[PDB]
């Protein structure tokens, strides 16, 4: 049914830089491939079509190219308005398929990230739950993990993460996870550990704290 | 030039039934076919059908067939889109675009609307908890949150003493858990101001119509 595919979900470069997004098709759609900008407001834009034609009213820093079922986007030099999700679609048959996309983003130096854990509140118990915050701020790269310890075993249940876009401003990104339990089974523990490990450092970031503890 | 401008966030129970719309602009709604797409967030975008404007001529995804239907009204400019039988796999943003060969033979989609968020759940609006995040039991900074939890829907909002403090913060996207919405957010001082000068987090959740102040008080023993 015609499959278009991106295989590069993230993509990274600086200013200025030139960066080439790629699209590829499961057959031939002769040359009919349509490249579309979709900004983190979620415009969406028109850039390229019919693989190397540039829409009115769209910068001379975009080009197309490409033939068959390859077919690549080239941005020549890179400003911040040109940070963005970028998604091919084939207009050879039906239906319309689209590409996965490509998100652009920024690139810096590699920074390690601040680590803080926070015990449940005494608000919360009263609900009877228990929630173990970690906060992993401004960090980079993105790619990241996190892992739960409770005395010596891991915990994988009761874990969710949540990710920040890339900061438009310091280029990092931030990184919550939380552990949920029931009151009972956090006071049948001690040890609560939330190690973070990143690019930055070969060893493992570890905060910590102890229930019976102050 | 050709706007197009697209309906609100909705919310739908589960076998429920939608209709979003898509009000032309710029242009003569009665030449150009009208396209709708559905938006998954890991996934790719995904075409559902089209309408003629004038016509009514339409065509439609083997997949969307008997779950989308496609209307048009000339008098307004504007387009409809009916979703039934819902489920939580319906739930995704919903586009809708003009098609225009820009190229004899191709098919390309050359303005859009903003995009329509749908969210099906079984889920009835409830307030959403707000918990202080003090350390237990020290370096020159310090960081605080406030963890906001089981709310529905979205959005809630989330400020530091009524937006006096907008920077070293930090508010997360929420995630779902059991049908209920939860997120945290953070908030960075140099650890000289605090427990000295008060520092709050305000939850807003204007579909519940609460408003939270919990200021952030350093937990002792005793």
């Amino acid at each position: 049914d015609i499959q278009m595919t991106q295989t590069t979900s993230s993509l990274s470069a600086s200013l200025g830089d030139r960066v080439t997004i790629s699209c590829r098709a499961s057959q031939d759609i002769s040359n009919y491939l349509t490249w579309y900008q979709q900004k983190p407001d979620g415009t969406v834009k028109l850039l390229i079509y019919y693989t190397s034609k540039l829409h009115s009213g769209v910068p001379s820093r975009f080009s197309g190219s490409g033939s068959g079922t390859d077919y690549s986007l080239t941005i020549s030099n890179l400003e911040q308005e040109d940070v963005a999700n970028y998604f091919c679609q084939q207009g050879n048959s039906l239906p319309p398929t689209f590409g996965g996309g490509t998100k652009l983003e920024i690139k810096r130096a590699d920074a390690a990230p601040t680590v803080s854990i926070f015990p449940p509140s005494s608000e919360q118990l009263t609900s009877g739950g228990a929630s173990v915050v970690c906060f992993l701020n401004n960090f980079y790269p993105k790619d990241i993990n996190v892992k739960w310890k409770i005395d010596g075993s891991e915990r994988q249940n009761g874990v969710l993460n949540s990710w920040t876009d890339q900061d438009s401003k310091d280029s990092t990104y931030s990184m919550s996870s939380t552990l949920t339990l029931t009151k009972d089974e956090y006071e049948r523990h001690n040890s609560y550990t939330c190690e973070a490990t990143h690019k930055t450092s070969t060893s493992p970031i570890v905060k910590s704290f102890n229930r019976n503890e102050c | 030039e050709v706007q197009l401008q697209q309906s609100g966030t909705v919310l739908a129970r589960p076998g429920a039934s939608v209709k979003m719309s898509c009000e032309a602009s710029g242009y003569t709604f009665t030449s150009y076919w009208m396209h709708w797409l559905k938006k998954r967030p890991g996934q790719g975008l995904e075409w559902i059908g089209t309408i003629y404007p004038g016509n009514s001529d339409s065509s439609y995804n083997q997949r969307f067939k008997g779950k989308a239907k496609l209307t048009a009204v000339t008098s307004t400019s504007t387009a409809y889109m009916e979703l039934s039988s819902l489920t939580n796999e319906d739930s995704a943003v919903y586009y809708c675009t003009r098609e225009r060969g820009l190229y004899y033979g191709g098919r390309s989609f050359d303005y859009w609307g903003q995009g329509t968020t749908l969210t099906v759940s079984s889920a009835k609006t409830t307030p959403p908890s707000v918990y202080p995040l003090a350390p237990g039991s020290t370096n020159s900074m310090v960081t605080l949150g406030c963890l906001v939890k089981g709310y529905f829907p979205e959005p809630v909002t989330v400020t530091w003493n009524s937006g006096s403090l907008s920077s070293g913060v930090h508010t997360f996207p929420a995630v779902l858990e059991s049908d209920l919405y939860t997120l945290s957010s953070s908030v960075t001082v140099p650890s000289s101001p605090r427990p000295s000068e008060t520092v709050t987090c305000n939850v807003a959740h204007p579909a519940s119509s609460t408003k939270v102040d919990k200021k952030i008080v350093p937990r002792d023993c005793g």
